[PDB]
């Protein structure tokens, strides 16, 4: 008949893929996912919201501070809480510097996937001193939870915008030299240009999000479109796709890197001196000369790190531009100190949603470059 | 004007004519629904407006950025979608009343 | 602690035989160094 | 420093050493019963219980933001000293 | 740096760049450590007699949403926001 | 006093432009 | 009122007050509660004969796009005789707008399957049926995503309890991997967490 | 006996049994599989090895989170042996190489290991010690192996008189030495009455002997439900070896042409309650490794 | 209570579809222990099978009986296809249970179990 | 369509996946929680929580911890009503017990009687 | 604002379609990258030696958490259970007893660090500052068992340095 391949869990992610292909030019596939299954949604059924943002931080772990920032926002959206601005602002620059992580790491294991072994090597160096920003800000290596809901938590020590500074220009410098290797690089272009072609209409019926959206055609970005944060006071533009390529939406990405470095250069020239947290006791916790020379700020502390601050019932479902995309969180809150049901929307899910029509008409390493192409980690695609 | 930005949606050649006749099946398919629904009046009312607005235009981008609906070969596709409703929606009968109400002790959220 | 080098090469340490009677000639761990010096060898400070 | 039972394995500074009917003396085999050799309730008796002018006086507990939070004690009986609960360390009046 | 004229003229031809001048590694301009340490600001609380907590109760505030439509000659039609305006080409390189 | 963290007086120009010497 | 309260706009909560009671006249057969709530994102609660119709009414009909589908999730609930909430998130292009159709079900009912009309909701509908236990009628496949094949008892209810019942380990016996039953290590304490005195008054519902 | 030796609820991984084990040997194959056994009931093991780590290693993770324990012991030293059972409700003797060494020779094996461990733990003061034997160890002649098991046997029925002496015939198992022996080979003709048992079942047999009093002191005999020829045993191996083909030492071969009789003076497997399972279901489990690629069962089951 | 149904209209339909599950499910087996190098005879498998199918027998209701038709179809399609190991149609059976007697007697002797 | 008509009760217990072990041994107490007597606030009350009965916790051997062979027994289901309490227990299977909610007296108190004349209602302190 | 790529027509001037032919034949910018890779061959290497040169932190890095106590005085902890009310792993074990003095103190405190996350949560919302999540990396334990802290290995641990923690304490305690 034909030849039902099982790609198993070896690396070419992590998934199994079953193909019954023709003959090197393949007939019909099916991802077998779910492999990395972990049970973050009862889990967070289970426990209080403080307690649970650590899987909010780590059910993506490529991205580190955005899926943070997009649950911290959804509670801060049912809450009724605006963050001062020092908060926004830290929380805009981080935003900016965990999009320029979670491209060039995309771009750098594409690269390698395909089978490229050295800009791999120099943008993990270049990761590398991302990873020492985040240890100086926060303290851990990769998931800094650091988010809470009320703002950003034990703001940033003195002497570090001058370090973000030389690694603005650096890191310029780098993604040059990146564009200076690749692209135009001839066996590369011929690896992949046809390959994965999306028609707009479903692109939208398919439910893609992102990149995707940005390569095929129709503008659509979240942070123009409804700013959420201080989004609105940076300017920036979006980069848009002519052809469904895959080597199109390679260069939105280094393109929406590019505009990172220009938001991260205006977020530290306009930085205001506001205050760390929220002007109430009662959702973020007072800090710690007021906990011990004060009565009101230990009982607030005692019960807001017991019980936890409650939340008013009531349903949201926000989303925010995350680097693979629309990363949506609707939360569902009984009135209590827990929430009632959480749920994550993915963009990884929904962009792997559209393998069949995305590998309809090719061959298999070029299904394994389609696989590559979008920003997928497996550990989100599962919820 | 030549190869719009959008993907698998291949340009257009005459679009004041195509957009006519679509909307003249419009208004046809329309007049075939019944009269005191609410749906044939909003939906008669957008499609007049729509259309008047279009019956006066000598040009392509001026009718692409005065009438809404942005980019022209969208509003094709749009009109396209209209019509396949309102041959669903011939079938469906949603006007009629209500169909049966739940136990009424359930839309309360708080519990 | 050298000084021309760049950020990740300011200070090493070299360690010595015999501080427990181990042989610690070869085979050296971590470890081994008091925390004062850990303090100041993972660049904390910049005061010995 | 610290106690030993008679079947030669230490006490803690809580009481909870093994009898001869156990088998976790035998998980103690070869590897060595890491017990703190530091009690807590002898670094107390040798404090020196000080003695404050006033009636009833403060405790921070040696800086603002290292140490406990300030608790205000009494010092009225004349037979007991007063004790704080988070520091451990007497006080006494002197008029 | 550090390095000699022949690698670095090497450097400098094999890569058009002016390499010398940036290159990712890290010498002098290392935030120095060991800070002074801070005083942190309070924003807008802390002020005395005005901090009523019943002025900005924002948990309290949240209202239960409202409803209507159930189960127990008109210029109409509406959509549910103003149409989205067409984008215009940003000036920095449009085409790069 | 307050010592957080601003920039002094304004940082100066990242570029963000594709370099390429065409050579 | 001014620092730290999130200030509302009052034009979006117009614009979505119209247009739920707009949506609510020209479909007259299957609408229950518009509802807006404080922060403007409009909620329509639905019988469950009428899937189809509305989302291909509201993907089409050029006054409301509504082209893209996000979370689709029946929130487990007791207490009710239908229990589960279908909720479709549908997120238009041309508008900037959020509406949530949500549909109600109880254990045993076909809801009208909308892989048809949202392509996006195939592997949407196939994890609701693998998680929760809704069975979707006329639809291609639906197999078991996100969970072990030998794994059953559609954990994400409230009735499945958070350990589940099975516990894999390796044994030399049979030389592979074998299913018991759960023996833990440590209890999960479970915290009374949820303490008396009515932090909201503006959500009493009324006695008996 | 104090507490935390009382059971607790159901079996095993980190549900408390009530048996401490001091397991002798144990890095082999049928101590593996009885601390497979006992890491399934939840107990504690003690197992001392005189190896390197690495096989211990292997059979480390049967037991739950600290149940089993590692410790070293030697044949020379009776103080690391009595440092092994210290404290320990039961001790099993399971040792003993098919081979000499430049070391340790049959002779003195089995006369002074297990004197040795007898002595220390009867001073020890525990009870319930089970060694196992092999089948048909008698003075008489024809293997230094069985006539050395003999003499192990009566002096462990000398000293420490409340011992439980256990014998099973020529047990076959997945990692099995006889039955994979036989797979291994190129032979010849003749005939031998033979009867294997499988390994699960002697194990089960174990387990309840050393959870099951009422049966101390006595000695078990482990008897096989077949009792048949050695020709057409070879013959049906090979048959399901799907292979026609029409350290191997003297001692190996005269114990696989040496004639397994049973006596029915001590009781089997009914008196102490556990089903025996027939060759060829197992045969087929453990006989993998045809060909490439590659049923008719025999059961001759003779007399 | 005019319910939806599933797939039947009474129990006929019911007993129509788990006696066609019942004659794949049948078909279905020595394929299976020939292919995954499963240990088992066809016959115990088979025995199995029927007790699988004998186990929900007091069930009445046919949209119940409907949906223990999907869930069978759905596991059949599964192991018809190689997506199952060797791992879950072994954990099927039950081998390493050491299964807990069911007299009150040896409930007594390892007890608080009712 | 609506075509199926019968009144029987449902029968889930062959389709949630629990054994009949946690089937057809436990049991399940069905009640309004007491209000916590230390404090004073019946928030607490209004909820008719559904618990299962508990059972062995023995010492975990390395640590001293509470080890259990209990899936089931860290559930609570917090409903509104006892109908539907009784319910959702007859139809998901297992057995139930339904314990009664007992509502505070409406009593009357009053500080004028605090200070009576005659009676013996003089508290003599305040 | 959209900034739209992939937007050339190949230019029928004879000077661009002889330049890509000479890109096509001649292998320009092949070499181009094999120049790039040269030049990157040229540099020094951005490698530190591990076992001589520890790489650098921040002093608020987290893990390998242990009990502080006070300066000349007993032990810090109260038994208060914040952290283990805080714990989102719930790893925390506590079990208090007052000694003979009448001080509330433990007994048991017992924490998993395989089950820890190493959040901070139990770092920061320790009122008196007792538990003090470390500044090392040295656990690398062959054993299961011994990744188990009792209340002596963290009061060893926070006894072979108080040095470390209270410099890192004191360098960090006007920020949290
Ligand atoms: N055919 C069979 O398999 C039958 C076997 N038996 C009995 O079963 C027992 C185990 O046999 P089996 O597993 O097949 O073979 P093994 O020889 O592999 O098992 C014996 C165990 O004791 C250890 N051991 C042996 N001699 C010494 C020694 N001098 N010093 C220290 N350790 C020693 C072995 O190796 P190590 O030192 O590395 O731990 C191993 O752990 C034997 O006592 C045998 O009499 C009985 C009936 C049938
Ligand atoms: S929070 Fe601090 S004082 Fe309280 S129990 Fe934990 S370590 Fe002890
Ligand atoms: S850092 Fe570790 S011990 Fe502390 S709260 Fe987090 S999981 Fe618990
Ligand atoms: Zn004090």
């Amino acid at each position: 008949s034909n030849l039902t391949l099982n790609f198993g869990p070896q690396h070419p992610g992590v998934l199994r893929l079953v193909m019954e292909l023709s003959g090197e030019m393949v007939r019909k596939c099916d991802p077998h996912i779910g492999l990395l299954h972990r049970g973050t949604e009862k889990l967070i059924e289970y426990k209080t919201y403080l307690q649970a943002l650590p899987y909010f931080d780590r059910l993506d772990y490529v991205s580190m501070m955005c899926n943070e920032q997009a649950y911290s926002l959804a509670v801060e959206k049912l809450l009724n809480i605006q963050p001062p601005p020092r908060a926004q602002w830290i929380r805009v620059l981080f935003g900016e510097i965990t999009r320029l992580l979670n491209h060039i790491m995309a771009v750098t294991t594409h690269a390698l996937d395909i089978g490229a072994m050295t800009p791999f090597f120099w943008m993990f160096e270049e990761r590398e001193k991302m990873f020492e920003f985040y240890e100086r800000v926060s303290g851990a290596r990769m998931h800094a939870a650091y988010v809470r809901p009320g703002g950003v938590h034990q703001d940033l020590p003195l002497g570090l915008m001058d370090d973000i500074y030389e690694f603005s220009k650096n890191f310029s410098l780098r993604i040059d030299e990146l564009e200076e290797m690749l692209t135009n690089n001839r066996i590369w272009r011929n690896r992949t240009v046809d390959i994965g072609v999306v028609t707009a209409e479903d692109a939208l019926n398919y439910g893609f999000s992102g990149v995707m959206l940005r390569g095929s055609g129709i503008q659509w970005d979240l942070r123009k479109t409804q700013p959420y944060d201080v989004y609105d006071q940076v300017e920036f533009d979006v980069p848009i796709g002519s052809r469904g390529d895959c080597y199109d939406r390679y260069l939105c990405r280094v393109e929406e890197m590019r505009q990172s470095i220009r938001i991260i250069s205006q977020c530290l020239n306009k930085m205001p001196p506001g205050e760390i947290k929220v002007d109430d006791a009662k959702v973020s916790p007072p800090k710690r000369a007021e906990m011990k020379t004060s009565m009101e700020s230990l009982i607030h502390h005692f019960k807001l790190y017991t019980e936890g601050y409650q939340v008013p019932p009531g349903a949201t479902y926000t989303a925010i531009e995350a680097p693979k995309g629309e990363f949506g969180v609707y939360l569902v809150s009984d009135g209590s100190s827990r929430p009632y049901r959480c749920k994550i929307k993915a963009p990884g899910f929904a962009h792997l949603a559209g393998l069949d029509k995305m590998s309809k008409g090719h061959m298999l390493a070029d299904v394994v470059a389609i696989i590559g192409t979008q920003d997928i980690v497996f550990g989100e695609v599962d919820r | 004007k030549k190869t719009t930005g959008l993907v698998g949606l291949a340009v257009c050649e005459t679009p004041h004519e195509r957009l006519k006749i679509l909307y003249t099946k419009i208004l046809d398919v329309l007049g075939h629904i019944p009269k005191n629904a609410a749906y044939r009046k909003y939906t008669e009312q957008i499609t007049n407006e729509k259309l008047s607005i279009v019956k006066a235009e000598p040009d392509v981008k001026k009718l692409e950025e005065q009438l809404q609906g942005g980019q022209i070969e969208e509003v094709i596709l749009q009109a396209e979608n209209e019509l396949s409703l309102a041959r669903k929606m011939i079938q469906w009968k949603p006007w009629e009343p209500l169909v049966e109400e739940p136990p009424a002790s359930q839309w309360k959220w708080p519990i | 602690e050298d000084n021309k080098q760049f950020f990740g090469r300011h200070r090493w340490v070299i360690y010595t035989t015999e501080m427990n009677g181990k042989n610690t000639f070869w085979d050296v761990d971590g470890s081994m160094v008091p925390p004062e010096w850990h303090r100041w060898l993972h660049c904390m400070t910049d005061d010995p | 420093g610290v106690r030993t039972s008679p079947t030669g394995e230490k006490v803690t500074h809580t009481g909870q050493v093994y009898d001869d009917e156990d088998y976790r003396r035998v998980r103690f085999v070869g590897r060595q019963k890491e017990v703190n050799e530091n009690f807590a309730i002898d670094l107390i008796a040798e404090q020196p219980v000080s003695q404050v002018g006033s009636r009833v006086i403060s405790c921070d507990g040696g800086g603002g933001a290292l140490g406990h939070p300030r608790v205000y004690i009494n010092l009225d009986k004349e037979t007991k000293t007063g004790t704080c609960g988070y520091c451990g360390l007497q006080f006494r009046q002197q008029h | 740096a550090s390095a000699t004229r022949l690698i670095q003229g090497l450097r400098n031809w094999a890569s058009g760049r002016d390499l010398q001048a940036k290159l990712q590694l890290r010498y002098q301009e290392i935030s120095k450590r060991t800070q002074p340490p801070p005083k942190l600001p309070v924003g807008p609380s802390h002020r005395l007699s005005n901090n009523y907590y019943c002025a900005r109760d924002g948990r309290r505030e949240a209202m239960p949403p409202s409803i209507v439509m159930s189960s127990q000659s008109e210029k109409k039609a509406v959509s549910p926001a103003p149409p989205i305006k067409r984008w215009e080409l940003s000036q920095d390189e449009p085409y790069l | 006093v307050k010592q957080d963290m601003p920039p002094v007086g304004g940082y100066g120009p990242i570029d963000y432009k594709r370099n390429l010497p065409r050579r | 009122t001014r620092p730290t309260v999130r200030p509302r706009n009052d034009v979006a909560h117009k614009q979505l007050s119209a247009f739920g009671e707009y949506v609510a006249e020209i479909l007259p057969k299957y609408v229950q509660q518009v509802q807006v709530s404080c922060f403007s994102e409009l909620e329509i609660c639905i019988h469950p004969d009428g899937v189809i119709p509305v989302l291909t009414f509201l993907r089409d009909h050029s006054n409301a796009q509504f082209k893209s589908l996000a979370d689709l999730t029946a929130v487990d609930i007791p207490t009710r005789q239908n229990r589960f909430e279908i909720v479709y998130n549908l997120l238009s292009l041309r508008f900037n707008s959020r509406i949530r159709v949500k549909t109600y079900t109880d254990e045993l009912t076909p809801v009208e399957s909308s892989v048809s009309v949202y392509k996006a909701a195939n592997w949407y509908e196939r994890e609701i049926w693998d998680m929760f236990g809704v069975f979707f009628a006329n639809h291609p496949d639906l197999r078991r995503i996100l969970t072990d094949y030998g794994f059953e008892g559609h954990p994400f209810r409230k009735d499945f309890p958070l350990s589940g019942y099975v516990e894999l380990r390796y044994d030399d016996e049979v030389k592979r991997v074998v299913a018991e039953p759960v023996e833990l290590a440590q209890e999960f304490r479970k915290f009374d967490l949820n303490s008396p005195w009515e932090a909201f008054p503006a959500y009493r519902q009324p006695p008996e | 006996l104090h507490h935390a030796v009382i059971p607790h609820g159901k079996g095993g991984r980190s549900s408390v049994s009530g048996i401490v084990a001091t397991v002798f040997g144990a890095t082999g194959f049928l101590g593996r599989y009885l601390v497979n056994h006992l890491g399934r009931m939840g107990s504690q093991v003690i197992v001392p090895y005189r190896c390197e780590p690495y096989d211990t290693m292997h059979l480390r993770p049967m037991g739950d989170l600290g149940q089993i324990i590692f410790m070293d012991w030697n044949g020379r030293d009776k103080d690391s042996i009595r440092r092994a059972v210290e404290h320990s409700n039961v001790v099993i003797n399971l040792v003993g190489r098919e081979w000499e060494t430049k070391n340790f020779d049959f002779e003195d094996v089995f006369v002074k290991i297990p004197q040795a461990i007898a002595q220390v733990s009867k001073e020890a003061g525990v009870e319930k010690f089970i060694h196992i034997s092999h089948l048909n160890a008698d003075i008489k002649s024809s293997s230094k192996y069985l006539r050395n098991k003999a003499v192990g046997e009566k002096e462990v029925r000398e000293t420490f008189p409340e011992a439980t002496i256990i014998k099973p015939a020529d047990i076959f198992g997945r990692e099995d030495r006889f039955l994979n022996y036989f797979a291994n080979i190129r032979s010849l003709g003749k005939k031998t009455v033979k009867q294997p048992v499988y390994i699960v079942d002697v194990t089960k047999g174990i387990i309840n002997a050393i959870k099951d009093p009422d049966a101390r002191g006595k000695t078990f005999a482990f008897v096989g439900p077949n009792r048949y020829l050695l020709f057409d045993l070879v013959q049906y191996v090979f048959a399901v070896a799907h292979r026609p083909f029409l350290w191997t030492t003297r001692d190996k071969v005269e114990r696989i042409h040496t004639t397994d009789r049973t006596l029915p003076h001590l009781p089997g497997l009914e008196d102490l309650g556990v089903q025996a399972t027939p060759l060829e279901l197992k045969a087929i489990e453990v006989l993998r490794r045809h060909r490439t690629y590659r049923s008719e069962i025999e059961d001759v089951q003779p007399a | 209570t005019s319910v939806k149904p599933i797939f039947s209209r009474d129990m006929n339909e019911a007993k129509r579809r788990v006696r066609e599950l019942y004659r794949a499910w049948y078909r279905e087996v020595p394929n299976t222990v020939h292919l995954f190098q499963l240990d088992i005879s066809v016959k115990q498998g088979r025995d199995k099978v029927r007790e699988m199918f004998k186990k929900n027998a007091h069930v009445t209701d046919p949209r119940v009986v409907d949906l223990l038709v999907i869930k069978g179809k759905m596991e059949l399609e599964e192991t018809i296809n190689v997506w199952k190991q060797r791992t879950h149609v072994m954990r099927f059976f039950h081998e390493t249970e050491a299964p807990r007697p069911k007299d009150f007697l040896s409930k007594f002797y390892v007890g608080h179990d009712p | 369509t609506q075509l199926i008509t019968v009144d029987e009760k449902l029968d889930i217990t062959t389709l949630t996946g629990v054994p009949e072990e946690h089937i057809k041994t436990r049991k399940a107490r069905i009640f309004v929680p007491a209000r916590n007597n230390m404090q004073s606030g019946v928030n607490n009350t209004k909820k008719w929580k559904m618990e299962f009965d508990t059972r062995e916790r023995w010492e975990n051997p390395l640590m001293g911890w509470a080890s259990t062979a209990d899936p089931l027994s860290n559930l609570v289901l917090t409903f509104s009503t006892k109908e539907d309490a009784i319910a959702f227990a007859e139809k998901n299977g297992w057995s139930y017990d339904v314990e009664e909610r007992k509502v505070p007296k409406p009593k009357s108190k009053s500080y004028g009687a605090n200070f009576s004349w005659n009676k013996r209602t003089r508290v003599s302190t305040k | 604002t959209y900034k739209y790529v992939n937007l050339r027509e190949p230019s029928m001037d004879m000077k661009s379609v002889t330049d890509r032919a000479a890109q096509t034949l001649l292998w320009t910018e092949l070499i181009r990258g094999l120049g790039m890779t040269l030049s990157y061959l040229f540099r020094e290497p951005a490698t530190i030696n591990y076992p001589f040169e520890k790489g650098p932190l921040s002093p608020r890095f987290r893990g390998e958490h242990a009990l502080r106590r006070y300066p000349s005085g007993e032990e810090r902890c109260i038994a208060c259970k914040l952290c283990e009310a805080v714990c989102p792993a719930q790893a925390i074990t506590i079990e208090a007893e007052p000694r003979a003095d009448g001080s509330r103190r433990t007994t048991r405190y017992d924490i998993d660090m395989t089950k820890c996350i190493y959040c901070g949560f139990c770092q920061e919302a320790c009122p008196v500052d007792a538990i003090v999540e470390g500044p090392n990396f040295e656990f690398s334990t062959e054993t299961h068992e011994e990744l188990l802290y009792n209340k002596e290995k963290l009061l060893n641990n926070g006894d072979k340095w108080e040095a470390e923690i209270a410099a890192n304490i004191q360098a960090d305690y006007l920020y949290r």
